[PDB]
């Protein structure tokens, strides 16, 4: 009548993690400070393409000029 | 301190975690490296359940029994008692 029978007992791993701490910390510090640098991009970015759009009414107002003063001069010497 | 430590063996489970408690508290207690500041206090109700490596020299090594007290045991614990 050797006849023994057994019951169990269970472990848990550990969760995925513990390596989730120290490269996260620094990811997230390198990505707030890419969005600052990304913002700052964009206001440089918006000034540019203002000062880009100011110029051009310069540009064409001088064209504009010149081509008439020059067609006067033409038309009085001849 | 007998929950704890046990014969090493003796259990019936796969994970055996009552084998490494002891074998971690015994590296502890006395392992290459010598900590010579400490002082460990065990009371237990049942000594033999205790495993054999503990209660030797160099491990604990001092063990004392508490019995029943006396007449006069018995007469100081009444006047502590009634005072």
């Amino acid at each position: 009548d050797m006849r023994n029978e057994l019951e169990e007992m269970q472990r848990r791993a550990d969760q995925l993690a513990d390596e989730s701490l120290e490269s996260t910390r620094r990811m997230l510090q390198l990505v707030e400070e890419s969005k600052d640098a990304g913002i700052r991009t964009l206001v440089m970015l918006d000034e540019q393409g203002e000062q880009l759009e100011r110029i051009e009414e310069g540009m064409d107002q001088i064209n504009k000029d010149m081509k008439e003063a020059e067609k006067n001069l033409t038309d009085l010497g001849k | 301190i007998d929950a704890i430590c046990k014969q090493r063996g003796s259990m019936a489970g796969s994970t055996g975690v009552h084998d490494t408690v002891v074998n971690q508290l015994l590296s502890k207690i006395d392992g290459v490296e010598q900590l010579n500041n400490i002082l460990v206090i065990g009371m237990t109700n049942r000594p033999d359940l205790i495993d054999e490596a503990l209660l030797r020299p160099g491990r604990l090594e001092v063990k004392m029994e508490i019995g029943l007290p006396d007449e006069k045991g018995r007469l100081q614990i009444l006047h502590i008692h009634t005072a």
